[PDB]
């Protein structure tokens, strides 16, 4: 009911040599850089507001606690971006990034499009470390700006720290992305029409990501394809610790789960990215 | 309507705190059942008891947990006093050697408003009785004799017990810090 | 920062005598009828699937655990509706409903529209107990069906048990309502343009309810009203146990919180509905 | 106020050598193949229905007269597709297509994406004539189907005759495309975020094409770019006979008009496509 | 014609013990923290634009070269603030700041108001290092925000990096401050009515600072005070390398020059701040 | 819509214990000292000019009738200041000032700044009666003069009788203060950035006071704060007899009205100043 | 990115025949009369003060070195005006002015308003040479003085040598003009509301000229005109040697650059003024 690493490796080679495999990188991909995930941010927002971090967690979800933070005082969200810039893109996080085996194995492949939902320059920065060049696309001005001819386009799906208007963190910013009208939303839905995705270090907790894969099946089911042909183009979900409910929800959306070895999280991902080559 | 709620399932603790803090119209009463963590430290258990009782009732809550640290048992039970009196009822007077009967009766209030947990701790020196005596009160009151006094908590009335027990100093500290 | 019962009572009389107050009833309004809330359903779905009810709860949210239930076997959702009908609308739940002080105090007022998100005939059934007559509107055929002239229209916002196609319980049914295209969605957004609502027994946990109040502020903020005039039409949220984060999120959406006495939940609601008269 | 051919030629070379120019081909591009435009179809639908072709034209617009045709009898739209297939893709239209100077000049360039709104295999067929290979993408199954690595993708925006469910001709099919949810709609809106377009043989009469360029400016104006930077990425509209109103409407949408010589329509287009090389 | 360190020391003790001495700190005060001054920023802006740093310097003044940078591309100024935040407020600039003798000698005195024109948290950060607490005031929301009772207010006169809308760097932002209507402008002009200032590490090159001291003399000369009484309240300008023209311009504005020893710039400033105590 | 005395008393205690409350005293504060208000001056100017006091009032406003008085003859304004000195600061007005309950309740609080718009030494004289010491600041030479360390600064906003050049009474002197360039104007606009004010005995009839609160909202509205945060810092307007129009004009400018009991004007003010303590 | 002479010639004819073109003449317009520019004055001020002219230049800007000159001794500025009058308006500068092709081509056109920033009678003197008559307006008494009916008004924007109080040369005189309250300032800002200007021989180095064009865009941007209509009324900047930064700064202010041939400066200007006719 779940692919292993050796089973999923010839399936990922076929989609990569055809140029139809696109990585989707989450907050767990920057975990070996000693960065906060979605839980250590809330522990830092609770310290500023005067909450204990265990009491602040039980008043709402991740989107709702950041919405409460941003309206506590004026200019409270601007300060968070400034602080995150200092801690996510610091020089010691740069130094952990050249010697990271996941970021080396990611940049060794010749991708054309990479999607990320984390606010740090460590996915395009991994491509600059390997001598390659990348193109960060986050806002409308980036898509219409000049690029080079054949350069890997890194789509910052949730925003970048150097453009603080593009960061979606609060609940009102997730509701603004439910219209699927932002330039990262329109680019994602067109790439999903034709490409397989590889989710690495990401857990489907964002209700706007799950809503995009929902509405691709409304195109898939209305097109009245067979049992054989509607199940042909799959997406892949590499996860150490998926539960018992979530892999069966995603089978509806043509998403297969690749079970990685949970003893060493960083080496299991790196062996997956080296098996694509 | 009340603004603070004292949560206990023990109906004998309820009539003690209503004997002194009863006329305060800002204090309500709830009866949610929580599960304590396994630790002998009173400060650790009462702090994890308020986060587990705020999760149940979702209002500003006040919880209470005690300790009966004994010198002959190197501090045991501590905050593990609830399963000792269940297991050793009055044999607890017999498992302790005669001559080193000294013990501390500790007690702690912790109020949680949803953002902060503040712990108030009082403490009474004493010694375990040679045998259980007295009828009043409740759990382990026939075995504890405070320092200076000859009688137990069970032998004294509710006005006289609260002039020795840790709760009689915790009424005034809870009333002042909360404005009850 | 939070209205009491005596403070909110003249504010609710003014909107009721103008005919611009509409109740919105949740799952906590049927709690004195000894019915399951959103947690005792999941305890019943876990028993059918072979889970322990505490282990089944930590694999996903309420929408996602019901999505996992409905795809476990064919016709598994149809059986749930049948079981819910026998339990929610049973004869002993009818007998607890005439002697309930909340349902008597609700039906004593002369409402014109009532919205509910629960699957039971105990809101329109409370109106039949008081000699009044109601009109259940759940699907497209109900809105175009014949009614009488001046009859309280009960809008089953999440569906009814006698029309099992209208029940939204699983995650895919909540995503289908994100388009705001269903007939209860279109009727709600037009009533929200002109009326104050009174949320009784409901907690804002549905991301499609929160998204409707989100997009009413996008009309409110784009209309460029003043500080005084954009804050004039309020909605009211009666809740015994609102936390510390959620009342400040809803102040953005012109929703005021009415703090009820949590010692007796049923009598606190009944005194609120009697203060409107 | 309008570019000439020699003025627009260095502007089209710059966007083509960067790989950011995409042709958009209309019904006037298949006019030298002796095919009907949008007016000779209506003259053929009026003959079947028993109308005089001048009396049938004054009862509605092009979308509405085809909607009236399709509901006159059962299977009346299926017959039209069959008749169009025999007339549009006939062997004598193939023979006029190798010796057409526009189709030779189009296929001489190394495009990557071509959009068309006409129902004929004469744009991808022009690429097969030059030894190149093309990939027709019209439905959801085409986007998820297998292609080769670097092949010009011809996006049949309004459908293809070999897939009759994809043809949008009637008014109800244009209203179904107003949701911008079809796979050619989602691919167009993502390519418009990053690329210049060249409209050849197309007149903006489709209210779903004009609505896509409308909503790209709602992204452009909300992004609050300057006067200089919001006017940088232009689109180009080659037309022999644009009026006096329509070029000023399209200046709002960053669409520049290239005035071609109206004496010989086919040679003016061919000199434009040869100036890009 | 110029005060020495021992001559100016009893003049600074008298104004400090009366509470009427306010420091004004410039870009040279953060020079021992290895930060750029106004010339190494332009060397960094020229590298991004593709200029040689010596050729870029001769096309305009400091305000005008930053105006040219900010309009070269969209979001070009936002990136600069992000880069400056990671370079100015880095952890190695924090570590040089505790062992800096100027920042220790500044925080040893019990000031009430400090003005700075540099974008770094190293003046209020020096007060946090000495156990004291500071209050950064940069925007309108900071002045109306809550502070403590007796806390040194650090007025970021040109803006702060955690509030990027307050940074005045380009020429258009200096012209916007010529109206003297910003909250740091209004607070400065009222403190100048009653207090002596001490300029440390600042050179009068900003035409809005010089315009404020200009218009204080228009109040001083119109009030028709004597020769003795109009020259009583002085300001002090500590500078290692003032030229031959600028000290005589500032004598008009009651600004006296304190000549510091130019052999060691950091130790000369530290002996001045220790002589006030 | 209007605060009472008991409602506004905890709001004034909070701003006073933080040191952010500043009294603003008008001509009605010196009414129990049997002094003229703005109407009995005009009755005295009409007697000198040979007018009947009811006929002189209907030829212009208060500013314009004093402008007509000052240009009737040479040295006519100097005589008025001399006459006012004899009647406002007389010894019998001193004797009514120690036994006045408002002036005792004002001096019992430990203020730091007091603004007045009346020409009499009865606000700083009330502080000398309570053993405290005050510092009158009216002109440019007063702001740069020597004071003590922690002494309540009484800002004579419209001038003092011992400095007759500072008195603004005529229309030309109000127009000279529209530039907001005087030293009391610059000190007021900087204190308004950070402090709540308490208007006692003053009615907003001066068009230069209303223009200062106008331009503080132009800073407040351009800073784009929320509905919650732009309404946080309020000012207070204690008045026995405010009409129906003026309290709603001042709600725009964050000025709340405190309704005092109009039966006894002196005792209502004294109970307000005693409730702050 | 820069107009040539033949491109800008039909744009200048259209504004001239409508009477909406006004010349703005700088110090480079009097360069063929062998007069000092802004650099040879400073070489003459350095000789009087005892400086070497290369050492005097590096102590401040042009405004600041003249401020240092004027306060070196009493009556030092008046002597400079007397010397300038003897050198600038000498008889041999008159004789070079009739045979100058720029001054003949300027006076051949029928202007109505001419602005100059140089202190010499060679712009109105050029009009007297062509038989026309001019009206010099420099001070308040000139604007209210008598003129004839239709006579070209020459606005001496920085002053005239026959009225030495109007000359702005020192830094304190430029700061006095920042209020934009002088009669040449008020006349310029009203002519800029309705007219195109032609800058000939002037380089934007005066911070009060740049501040006037700054604040015309604050009217232009607040009026919320479109992209098309806010860019309609242009100003023109004829310059042989504009750099790389300054033409892009002035595009913000609707100022277009006309590149003249730098080989012969006098003949390039004369061909521009003859192309307007
Ligand atoms: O001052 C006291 N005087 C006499 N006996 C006491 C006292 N304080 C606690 N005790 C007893 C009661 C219980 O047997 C055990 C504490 O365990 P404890 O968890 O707090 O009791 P509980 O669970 O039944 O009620 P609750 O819900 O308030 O925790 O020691
Ligand atoms: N940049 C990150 O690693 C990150 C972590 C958590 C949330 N968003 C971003
Ligand atoms: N009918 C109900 O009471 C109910 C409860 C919980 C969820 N859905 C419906
Ligand atoms: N295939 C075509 O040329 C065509 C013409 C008119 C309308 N649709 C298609
Ligand atoms: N804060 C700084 O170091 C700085 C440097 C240069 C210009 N502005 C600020
Ligand atoms: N000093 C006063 O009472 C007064 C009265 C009227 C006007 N100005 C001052
Ligand atoms: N009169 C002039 O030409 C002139 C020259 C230099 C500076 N100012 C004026
Ligand atoms: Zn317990």
């Amino acid at each position: 009911t779940t692919l292993t690493l050796s089973e999923a490796a010839p399936l990922l080679k076929k989609e990569f040599r055809e140029g139809r495999l696109i990585p989707f990188l989450g907050a767990g991909f920057s975990k070996p850089l000693k960065l906060p995930d979605g839980s250590q941010l809330i522990a830092s927002l609770a310290k500023t507001l005067g909450f204990e971090p265990e009491l602040f967690d039980m008043h709402g979800r991740f989107e709702q606690l950041a919405e409460f933070f941003a309206i506590s005082a004026p200019n409270r969200l601007q300060r968070l971006v400034y602080e995150m810039s200092l801690s996510f893109d610091s020089a010691e996080a740069e130094a952990l990034r050249e010697k990271s085996p996941m970021h080396r194995a990611l940049a060794a492949l010749d991708w054309r499009t990479i999607y990320t939902t984390n606010y740090d320059k460590h996915v395009e920065g991994a491509l600059r470390d390997a001598g390659k060049q990348a193109a960060v696309l986050a806002s409308f001005a980036d898509f219409q700006g000049p690029r080079a001819r054949d350069v890997c386009e890194v789509i910052k799906f949730h925003g970048t720290l150097d453009q603080p208007d593009t960061i979606v963190l609060t609940e009102s910013s997730y509701f603004q992305r439910m219209a699927l009208d932002a330039p990262p939303d329109q680019r994602l839905r067109a790439d999903l029409l034709a490409n397989s995705f590889l989710f690495i270090g990401y857990s489907f907790s964002d209700t706007n990501i799950r809503y995009i894969w929902y509405r691709m099946n409304q195109l898939r089911e209305q097109s009245q394809l067979g049992v054989k042909h509607s199940q042909a183009r799959r997406c892949f979900f590499a996860t150490h610790g998926a539960g018992l409910v979530q892999p069966d929800i995603l089978q509806q959306w043509n998403i297969d789960v690749i079970q990685l070895d949970p003893t060493d999280k960083s080496a299991s991902v790196a062996r997956l990215l080296e098996s694509i080559a | 309507a009340p603004t603070w709620f004292y949560n206990t399932t023990n109906s004998e603790k309820l009539r003690e705190l209503q004997h002194v803090l009863g006329g305060s119209a800002k204090l309500g009463y709830l009866t949610a059942k929580v599960t304590e963590i396994l630790d002998v430290d009173l400060e650790t258990v009462i702090r994890a008891k308020a986060i587990a009782a705020y999760r149940a009732v979702r209002v500003p809550v006040i919880v209470e947990h005690g300790a009966l640290c004994i010198d002959a048992l190197n501090g045991l039970p501590g905050a593990l006093v609830k399963p000792f009196w269940e297991s050793l009822d009055t044999r607890l007077c017999e498992v302790i050697p005669a001559g080193q009967r000294t013990a501390r009766a500790r007690g702690a209030l912790c109020y949680c408003d949803g953002r902060e947990r503040h712990v108030l701790i009082e403490e009474t020196e004493g010694e375990i009785a040679p045998s259980a005596r007295g009828t009043g009160g409740f759990h382990w009151d026939p075995i504890f004799i405070p320092k200076g006094q000859t009688r137990t908590f069970a032998e004294m009335s509710l006005d006289e017990k609260l002039s020795f027990s840790p709760l009689g100093r915790l009424h005034t500290r809870l009333r002042t810090e909360l404005g009850l």
